[PDB]
């Protein structure tokens, strides 16, 4: 185990993430679930239809207006972030990789 | 069976050099286990043990099975009850009507009810790339497929490319399977969904008699 | 019973001690 | 990390609706005659 | 642990058992239920009255017709062996847990030990 | 032509109107691109009339020139 | 720990997709045999043994292969040739 452990592995996974700030976010009932969430940054503000994976995770999240939220397409995992001293930078879906 | 040599001979002559030479002319179909004299001296079990259990490694076994596998995207999914009620117990739920989608072309599928019952426990949805192993009865869901992919422009759903070939490919499998492979998983095995086999599997794999 | 009313007789005794058809199967 | 304690009331909460929100800066309105006569109509 | 296990014992063991295929099955229920079951083997075939434990067993097992099936009558275990060749086509994929057996010779009843 | 009492009812009606297709109308799979360039990759509404927007650059565009309300 | 769990998922993904495609079901073929003394009975594994229908499968494959050999015998030379008759492409897919 000593051996192994200092030969270390680089491997680099691209993960579809959207950082923006905050709007205001409709989740309705059955009429699955209709829900539209808006992004604001700093050269955008747009609207995403959600899907029903999407809105269960946003409620179990239960996340609120007016803040900063980190949403990855591919894991799905949700990153909460104080207000806004801190501002999107600019496009609202970044492909950045993380080594 | 039971053929032993000693390479014998000072340091730095070559021992280990014959060695992995030997292992290198014999392929890699050939079963070769280094190993060092002092890795014997085990804390969990006795090295007659250990010694037991490296010296089986060393026979690999090549066993050969066909399987055939259902695969594609679900187009329809029909349940049919009985045509009487009095056919069955409770639910009377029948066969189950299932469309796949390849490259190919389209099969249109009739399942058992347990077929069904892993299908709505594995929560399949039409568009979802799904894998039967008719071998088991075993249902996969490989996840959304790539048509579907920006059918909603925020959502968190692995999608995944329609199925290349035919809906029902049949191919055989090969593979090298040590003695010890089968000892473990005897010994191990990796079955059983229940709570107890839940906390049998977050306990650590010690080396036992 | 709460309005000290005795109960039923038959229903006395069963509680102090404690036609058609519904599935026919043939293989065709 | 996650809240195990929450506040409700009665009245505005459901399960059925989540909702949240926050020269001179203000919504534009549409004076469009036809559009309203539209509107009413329909 | 290793003398014990240089001895044998060598125990028997005598099973009376029951197999052969359903043919019918009729159940009425209201009160208690009631009804008949008729079992065929290659060279037999008799109706039987069940009881209400029995009953139950046959549901909880969830027997269809065509099944080959084996009841212990000192307890009433009831274990599905398989099921017919003659419905082997009426699906593309079989589960798991389905059995294609053919129909037991012989008596209904039989009477076997084990060694 | 098409007025002229001489193309009789079911003459027209089967001409134009049978050859269009009336039970299939979308088979393939619903492919939604940008508004102004087709891209795929992100998709947005924008919140003036919802048509549909991929980047920043064609968020401009849509504001300065495309958008429908107003 | 918390902050390993996207590292043990990209493990886990990574090896994943060679595990799953070359590997052969030991519990399949009866390899693995443990977990059999617990829902299996001793006479009744020899009686169900005992009972297995390989001949019903074995005699209804050879009344279809004697079928077969007739209708091909009907048919003549067979080919995989553009079809521009009925009968032909009905014969055809029913051979196959
Ligand atoms: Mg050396
Ligand atoms: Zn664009
Ligand atoms: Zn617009």
């Amino acid at each position: 185990q000593a051996f192994r452990k200092s030969i270390g592995i680089k491997i680099k996974e691209e993960t579809e993430l959207i950082e923006g700030e905050v709007v205001e976010i409709q989740i309705d009932r059955s009429i699955h679930k209709q829900g539209k969430l808006t992004i604001k940054t700093t050269d955008m503000e747009t609207i995403y239809e959600l899907g029903n994976k999407m809105i269960d995770g946003l409620t179990k999240e239960k996340v609120l207006a007016g803040d900063v939220i980190s949403i990855d397409k591919a894991s799905g995992k949700i990153t909460k972030l104080g207000r806004s001293v801190q501002c999107p930078e600019g496009e609202l879906q970044k492909r950045k990789t993380v080594v | 069976s039971g053929r032993a040599i000693l390479l014998a001979g000072g340091p730095s002559t070559g021992k280990t050099a014959l060695a992995l030479a030997i292992s290198q002319e014999l392929g890699p179909k050939v079963p070769f286990c280094p190993l060092v004299g002092s890795e014997l001296y085990s804390v969990e079990v006795k090295k007659t043990e250990t010694l037991m259990e490296n010296f089986r490694r060393a026979i690999g076994l090549r066993i050969k099975e066909t399987k055939e596998v259902y695969e594609g995207e679900v187009t329809e999914l029909t349940p049919e009850d009985a045509e009487n009620p009095l056919g069955g117990y409770g639910k009377t739920i029948s066969h189950v009507i299932v469309g796949l989608k390849s490259a190919k072309g389209t099969k249109t599928l009739r399942l058992d009810p347990t077929i069904y019952e892993s299908i709505q426990r594995e929560k399949v949805s039409i568009g979802d790339v799904i894998y039967i192993e008719a071998n088991t009865g075993a249902v996969k869901r490989v996840g959304r497929s790539d048509a579907y992919a920006t059918e909603f422009d925020l959502e968190t759903e692995e999608y995944v490319p329609l199925p290349k070939g035919e809906v029902h490919k049949k191919k055989e499998i090969v593979q090298d399977v040590t003695l010890h492979d089968l000892d473990v998983a005897n010994a191990r095995p990796q079955g059983g969904q229940d709570v107890i086999s839940m906390m049998g599997q977050l306990l650590k794999p010690k080396k036992t008699e | 019973d709460f309005p000290n009313a005795p109960p039923n007789l038959k229903d006395f005794n069963t509680n102090l001690f404690g036609m058609k058809t519904v599935f026919h199967s043939i293989l065709p | 990390m996650k809240a195990l304690v929450e506040e409700i009331d009665k009245k505005t909460y459901n399960p059925d609706i989540y909702f949240t929100s926050l020269s001179r800066p203000v919504k534009r309105i549409n004076y469009s005659l036809a559009d309203l006569e539209a509107r009413l109509y329909t | 642990q290793a003398f014990r296990k240089s001895i044998g014992i060598k125990i028997k063991e005598e099973t009376e058992l029951i197999e052969g295929e359903v043919v019918e099955i009729q159940i009425d229920r209201s009160g208690h239920k009631q009804g008949k079951l008729t079992i065929k083997t290659t060279d037999m075939e008799t109706i039987y009255e069940l009881g209400n434990k029995m009953i139950d067993g046959l549901t909880k097992e969830k027997v269809l017709a065509g099944d080959v099936i084996s009841i212990d009558k000192a307890s009433g275990k009831i274990t599905k062996l398989g099921r017919s060749f003659a419905r082997s086509r009426d699906y593309d994929a079989m589960g798991a847990d389905t059995r294609f057996v053919q129909c037991p010779e012989g008596e209904l009843q039989k009477r076997k030990t084990v060694v | 032509f098409l007025d002229s009492a001489l193309l009789n009812l079911m003459d027209k009606n089967v001409i134009y109107h049978n050859v269009y297709n009336k039970r299939y109308f979308k088979v393939l799979p619903l492919i939604t691109t940008c508004s102004i360039c087709g891209g795929y990759d992100s998709i947005s509404s924008c919140v003036n009339c919802g048509n549909k927007i991929c980047s920043v650059s064609c968020f401009k565009l849509h504001n300065e020139t495309r958008c429908r309300n107003r | 720990a918390s902050d390993y769990k996207d590292v043990e998922r990209t493990l886990l993904k990574l090896f994943k997709k060679n595990n799953q495609v070359n590997r052969v079901d030991l519990d399949f073929l009866n390899l693995v045999f443990t977990l059999n003394d617990k829902d299996l009975t001793s006479y009744h594994a020899e009686e169900i043994s005992k009972l297995t229908c390989v001949k019903n499968f074995v005699e209804e494959v050879n009344k279809l292969r004697e079928t077969n050999k007739q209708l091909q015998e009907e048919f003549g030379e067979a080919s995989f040739l553009n079809f521009q008759d009925a009968n032909q492409y009905f014969k055809y897919s029913n051979k196959q």
